[PDB]
């Protein structure tokens, strides 16, 4: 049938991807030892989208765990639900790309690609024909931003007719780790706009805003934030695994969303997000789901969308919705928020119905919005890059690994063009 | 226990083998 | 010796029940991975094929190879078809006479003619899952 | 001997089709198996001794809608060779369903149509069921029916198209699929009955009294109209019509063949006890503008041809009495150049009601198909939507990247410009 | 009455022939012991205490397959002398099975054949099952074909050879054994039916939907074919055709007797009963290339002759109707010089089934034995394989070592060239 | 019917031969004493191919043990399944050949063939119809390479019809034993090409590499290497011992894999090979068998197979299984890997279904492939041979024992033609 | 410490006693 190949890169990627397989195993009901319990034929009528039979009845995930630092995915192995993953699917490293984009891509990476491309195509070619790829990584880091971006480039030229879509975190405005952010980000973007089909942006302090203002949780760890991202990843690809009224595919939302090939960077939403206290006030129904779609504090990325106009957007509703109150209100939010959307497209805002609600809730909706609010955010990284390029700050670590003075200027110009293309469309 | 599946598809649930008119 | 599970308690089953249909013996475990795999698909198949129409058309006698009363009762309590009594000699007679080794031999469906012998043998321990539709009752139904 | 080959292409065609086939089986008293415990010859072949198989083909590229039919309770009814699935979906693209992926699937589909048609001569025609705004519903619909027009040139084609609604569209490519489809369906089809979606939402709202209509309840009402269409072929009556004798009565000029539909009554079981459905009143509700199934509003319309297929216990003495009162009614206005605009037909069989359905047991029913100049507004709005999207070449890169030559949108525009001016010229 | 002798040579011959004797024993109601609880006389003799013994001889040089039959359930069904075994395998060497180890077993083989043919006069002919690619199948097969041709020079000799497949081989020295046997069965046999292993793998995959087959599935399908050829001899029918009139209607020239096979329907247990095997479509499910049992596309060939054998609820009206629609259907081409290219045979007895086997009961079936000019590709493909081997004498030293003279490769090559030229000439 | 005579020569031949009779006795359910247990017909219906009845019910092997030191003969006797061999079948050397192919063949071995050729004559002649011989020996060593090759020479001119196949281990690539490898290996090879029908080549570095990545064994002794190589040995001759859908004896394979007389060197593989940990996380089916069986990381002989072209090859499948997917996979692997195979020979592959699986597994395959990629090993041995020979090194031991100067030049001339013959068809 | 031999020939699994046509 249809296959989605999962690849996790970087420290960020393996930690996110650990909780993604938490929720996916929980959607279908696979016990962490690999056995199935949940006794429903419609749960796993489409099971082969993510997993494989093993003549013991166990399902192993089609995940390729991928890094250069042998400790971070050693963590994943010992953790809960770590015994799902195939031991052969691990591709260790020894040295570790120490936050240098240069050594992730060209020098240090190149001797490990001989292994990771082997394992990816052996799982690819095994089936009838592939559908897509998933890459979970960070574009601030070294081993995810650079060495993961190599794996983006090679599999694209090998399967040009397939799709792939990634979930990538970016530098945050106030807090910022990893002092080479804009070197790692800008070098990754100008490769990402050339060899990737779809990117979902995540901001760290936008996630922190969620767990303060909405969730009413004082001090949880990365576990809670990954849970929110894992729900969003499950929400986008729900429709491949379950039927519905208005069906969806990754490629069908691909053709629906992007107007021009250059701009394919997407915002994320999710609902419901009220606390334990506020649960009993709300009586969940179609209009209040849509109202907290268009709540700026509920946005997964902290680029304030009120400044820009939404170019287009999608809403994969999940549950048992009555379709008239779905689409009429879907039009209603376009008329109500008149200036919030763009003028030259009639029917800016879209819908789907994914017939199975997630367990523990009854109605859910995932927002994917191609906004122009990312104008200010890439302009943030643009100025941050120019600040440490005017006289070659931190340049020697990159330059020593086969970089050029010319290739840095191309990355600035190329990523600046992406800024220009968004600003033109207003 | 992990929490249960309650949906049934509309086509299964409504196109039942009808008793025939005479 | 054969038990029909009904609303409230368990009743010995009517001698008229097995007449006119196809009876399959279902050799199974309790708690086994493929056992838990094959129970619900056979339940769906049983439900659809008996409720599609007026008379019952098939009947599956479930036979266990458990070593516990609790396990036997637990796996037996959640099924719509009849079963065999745990202490009855006929269960072990069926095991010795059909040669399940008591594993890759579970679960098993042996469909039975009027003569209490092998009218058809079918194994689940394989890739294919259309075997449920493959077993047809219009070819082997009893007096 | 005397039959019609039905074709379902695209999702909207498919799940209308499984709704209409369950109705067709139920009226004929054939089981899901396909055997009763010469009326059935128009819609079924006779298989061996005592069975039937539908004279239909199931064509879609995504398998998810046609495989479910293969696993439902209508498994054994359909012949398994024409329940055709592709592998990947056409994905809301005209050029996809017409050029690239559609090529490999028509070759098999044409074979089964030609095998189903070589059984006997005197084939009546085709019944296309497809959407317009969809990908495979539009692209694959053209390529299959274009091949049929070459081979079986002088037969009738009934394209029961589901038009995109005026307000709710649920795609960018609704104008981009509709304009190109009708360009490539105008000169191929014979009669194309206009069907809407949210014109049936409000039908269920005001008449049927259902707050929450789904896609199934939409398709039952569609199924009722099509049964009333071919009731003359299936059974006997005082005064019968035929699918060959539609376009003689309804197509005055070779291009003007977009026509609406209506049905009456649509009365819930609660309110049905409060009305005795007489011929005088059910014909009034049929012509009432809020009871038609496209709401291409006819008050500004200018009626040209109407074909009233009365069904059930109706006598000829009151049907002519009913139509007489209509002509003198002021609001329903006929065009000057066409003096007689009524052709009416009677059948003896009452409408069939499905068990656990939405419609109540009525004794009489009227099904309308009407050619009107109101269709100017449904084409003018669709022209306007295209012009705004084509102002700076939105989404063209998907179409031109697929293989369809740029500028094909321009010839499809001037065709629709000619079509929108032909209605307004006629209605002077 | 008038009987037929079946001869099995080689491992393929043993295994295919035993499926044949499982089917023949089943349909005539005789037990594995061999006694029932004059129609069967064409395949079984009489013996003493009401027990029937087949008219077959089992020949192989290695004991590993024929000894296994002796310890099988049919231990009492065959005569002890009728299953002849050697001690050493031929080992894919046509030279070895024809010269060295062939002569010590051929004499014991034709002793039993002499005794079994002298039981009654007026017997039909011979059926021979052999593997072309195999050692003893090609080697010992030629030796019996040579020596029976000189003694029983009068009679018909039919061959059912498992011809090697295009890509799939089950050897690598098999191009040598193919062209060597071809020189030896051109001028010594009467009718040869070419079988392909991987063509029936295609049949089991798409028609019968067995994703996971085995050799037991191969030989069941072959046994249904052989029973259909010899159905007219055993059971009464509307219009019979024997093995004597096979070569009359299918062999225009003495060299040209290489002809394909097809069976319809090949349908599953659950698949079949829910769609009619109509007489019209049971033949439409025979003339397509994918249903043909040779992997040899006849679309780039010309059909020279055709013989159809129907079995079961078949009426002469539908046979003549089915032939007429095929001839007027364009996708196949007949040769200009053969207008009466059809020979119809109808038998009353329905196809028997092996219960819980592979196939099901169907009320009617058709078996095709068709002579065409499509065979020109399979000998040219075999020739192109052979010239690359013979370019530098690969695997020749194994052949010449035993006593076969070098140069028999040369003369057999030009004979296949002579055979290739005749097929090209006749297709004008 | 048919009996195969076993000959075990040398140090390596005895150890790989002792472990070989361990698994055959296991397969046929033979007690270490010699009795039978397992009360089934199929094991015992064809047992005279490897065994002989003794009027006590005990089955003795048709094996001839042969060595010039009584030490390694003692160890084979003293182990389990040591009482099974006949005492009379042991033949003893009172001197011992120290790595010298000269004394193994011309001087010391010459007077001990007279003793051992008697033993093999008595056993072979007593049978109804001999099929052939198998010989397991080393080529590095003196006794294995020397006397093992002499016995090959003597029985070929005595029994010129019968087949012969050798399980010979070669000098390893990286490190070595028996410093005169080229003075032993090359001196055996030019004689092995002249009087042998099939040669199956094993390398120790290949067995270390197999046992490392696949089986994940930490400490591989020669207990498991001989166990692994013996698993390949039983797979070759399974069809002789058990009923199957497509039978295939030795003579079946010989005519099948040998284009030209002089090129009869093979490349052995076995499948499946998985660790105990990863036992139940794979799907043991005929797609997965063929992907594992065609691999550079699976061959028992460490010549790189994708540096050459596969001339001819054979895959002898085992187990309760089925003949179309095994048939289609042969077509599939041939269509995809067009550049890996030879062009002028179509349909290179062979299929042989052997209905009884190897004991304790469910479905297996052995792979015997006549590859031109093994020309690397004949060059590398000959490369080592030229350097020692041109400097007349280590020669005084060979020429002191009664070997000619001319013999070495003839040997080098022979294998140089063997390389050039393989090389010409790439 | 062996296991049973549980392999069955292709011949024996399908060349069995057969119920006669009537």
């Amino acid at each position: 049938m249809r296959e989605i190949v999962h690849v996790q890169g970087g420290q960020c990627g393996n930690q996110i991807g650990a909780k993604f397989w938490e929720v996916i195993s929980d959607e279908h009901g696979i016990d962490p030892t690999g056995t199935y319990c949940g006794d429903s034929d419609l749960q796993l009528e489409r099971i082969n989208v993510f997993y494989n039979e093993a003549t013991g009845g166990r399902f192993v995930p089609r995940a390729i765990l991928m890094d250069l630092e042998p400790g971070t995915m050693d963590s994943v192995r010992a953790g809960p639900f770590g015994q799902l993953f195939r031991p052969d699917n691990f591709v260790f490293g020894q040295t570790g790309a120490g936050n240098n984009w240069a050594k992730g891509h060209y020098t240090e990476g190149a001797e490990l690609i001989d292994s990771v491309l082997d394992v990816v195509r052996k799982e690819a070619e095994g089936c009838d024909c592939l559908q897509g790829f998933q890459i979970t990584h960070s574009l601030g880091g070294g081993t995810g931003s650079g060495m993961g971006t190599l794996l983006i480039s090679k599999v694209r030229e090998e399967y040009p007719d397939r799709i792939m879509e990634t979930f990538s975190v970016f530098p945050s405005p106030k807090v910022s780790d990893t002092v080479v952010e804009p070197y790692n980000a800008t070098l990754s973007v100008h490769q990402l706009v050339e060899n990737a089909d779809e990117v979902q942006v995540i901001d760290n302090e936008a996630l922190y805003d969620i767990c303060f203002r909405t969730l009413k949780l004082t001090t949880p760890t990365y576990g809670d934030l990954n849970h929110l991202v894992s729900a969003a990843m499950s929400g986008v690809t729900c429709c491949l695994r379950f039927p519905g009224q208005l069906n969806s595919d990754l490629r069908k939302l691909a053709v629906n969303l992007i107007p021009f090939p250059r701009l394919h960077f997407f915002l994320i939403g999710f609902a419901p997000l009220t606390s334990r206290g506020s649960q009993q006030y709300r009586a969940l129904s179609v209009p209040e789901l849509t109202q907290q779609m268009f709540d700026a504090k509920n946005m997964m990325c902290a680029s304030d969308p009120r400044h820009g106009r939404y170019l287009t957007a999608s809403a994969m509703f999940r549950g048992r919705m009555s379709t008239k109150e779905v689409d009429e209100q879907m039009l209603n939010v376009q008329n109500k928020n008149s200036s919030y959307f763009v003028e030259w497209i009639p029917n800016n805002m879209k819908s789907s119905v994914c017939d199975i609600p997630p367990k523990g809730l009854k109605m859910s909706v995932t927002f994917v919005g191609n906004s122009t609010a990312i104008q200010e955010m890439f302009k943030r990284v643009s100025d941050q890059f120019t600040a440490m390029f005017r006289r070659k700050a931190f340049l020697h670590w990159y330059t020593g690994e086969g970089m050029d003075e010319m290739e840095f200027t191309e990355a600035e110009s190329n990523m600046n063009d992406l800024v220009s293309e968004y600003q033109q469309y207003q | 226990p992990t929490l249960p599946f309650n949906a049934q598809s509309c086509y299964r649930s409504e196109y039942v083998a009808k008793p025939l008119p005479p | 010796v054969v038990k029909r599970t009904q609303q409230g308690n368990y009743v010995p089953v009517r001698p008229d029940h097995f007449a006119g249909v196809s009876v399959a013996l279902f050799f199974a475990k309790a708690g086994h991975s493929k056992c838990a795999q094959i129970v619900p698909v056979v339940r769906q198949f049983y439900k659809t094929t008996n409720f599609s129409g007026e008379k019952a058309v098939i009947e599956i006698i479930y036979v266990s190879l458990d070593k516990d009363e609790q396990d036997f009762e637990r796996v037996r309590a959640l099924m719509p078809w009849c079963s065999v009594e745990y202490k009855s000699c006929l269960r072990k007679k069926l095991i010795e006479r059909y040669r399940v080794p008591n594993s890759t031999a579970i679960p098993l469906l042996i469909v039975i003619g009027p003569n209490g012998e092998e009218a058809g043998r079918m194994n689940f321990q394989q890739s294919d899952e259309f075997v449920l539709q493959r077993w047809d009752y219009r070819f082997n139904k009893w007096p | 001997m005397r039959e019609v080959i039905s074709i379902h292409v695209g999702q909207a065609g498919i799940q209308i089709g499984n709704a209409c086939w369950e109705l067709f089986c139920l009226e004929h008293g054939i089981q899901p198996d396909g055997q009763m415990p010469d009326a059935f010859n128009t819609f079924f072949s006779e298989t061996g001794a005592g069975k039937h198989v539908p004279r239909c083909v199931f064509l879609d590229l995504e398998p998810t809608v046609v495989d479910e039919v293969r696993t439902g309770t209508y498994r054994h009814l359909f012949h398994p060779e024409q329940l055709i699935s592709g592998k990947e979906d056409a994905a809301n693209n005209f050029a996809r369903g017409h050029y690239t992926i559609g090529k490999e699937i028509v070759d098999l589909s044409l074979d089964r149509i030609r095998k189903l048609a070589d059984n006997c001569t005197g084939l009546q025609g085709f019944l296309m069921f497809n959407a317009v705004g969809g990908g495979t519903g539009s692209g694959l619909g053209c390529l299959l029916l274009e091949r049929l027009s070459v081979d079986y040139g002088k037969k009738s084609k009934l394209n029961f198209c589901s038009w995109p609604s005026p307000q709710v569209s649920t795609a960018v490519v609704e104008p981009y699929n509709s304009v190109l489809s009708t360009h490539s369906l105008l000169e191929h089809t014979d009669v194309a009955v206009m069907l809407d979606n949210e014109a049936i939402y409000d039908i269920c709202r005001r008449n049927l009294d259902i707050e929450r209509p789904t896609y199934t309840n939409l398709n039952r009402l569609i199924a009722q109209v099509i049964s009333s269409l071919t009731a003359s072929l299936r059974f006997d009556g005082a005064l019968n019509v035929d699918v060959t004798e539609f376009q003689t009565n309804l197509v005055p000029y070779p291009r003007i063949h977009f026509m609406l539909s209506s049905y009456a009554p649509i009365i819930s079981a609660e309110k049905a006890y409060h009305e005795q459905l007489s011929v005088a009143e059910i014909t009034n509700s049929a012509f009432e503008p809020a009871s038609m199934m496209a709401k291409c509003d006819p008050r500004h319309g200018k009626y040209m041809a109407c074909c009233l297929m009365y069904r059930g216990d109706v006598v000829p003495k009151d049907v002519n009495a009913a139509v007489a009162t209509i002509k003198t009614k002021r609001t329903i206005q006929f065009v000057d150049w066409c003096p007689t605009g009524f052709k009416c037909g009677i059948n003896y069989q009452p409408p069939t009601v499905v068990p656990g359905g939405d419609l109540a047991k009525v004794m009489r029913a009227v099904c309308m198909i009407s050619n009107s100049t109101a269709i100017a507004e449904v084409f003018s709005r669709m022209d306007h939507k295209f012009d705004l999207m084509y102002a700076k070449r939105a989404f063209v890169h998907w179409y031109v990247g697929e293989g369809m030559e740029e500028g094909e949108f321009s010839e499809a525009r001037e065709d629709l410009a000619a079509l929108e001016k032909d209605y307004e010229e006629v209605g002077i």
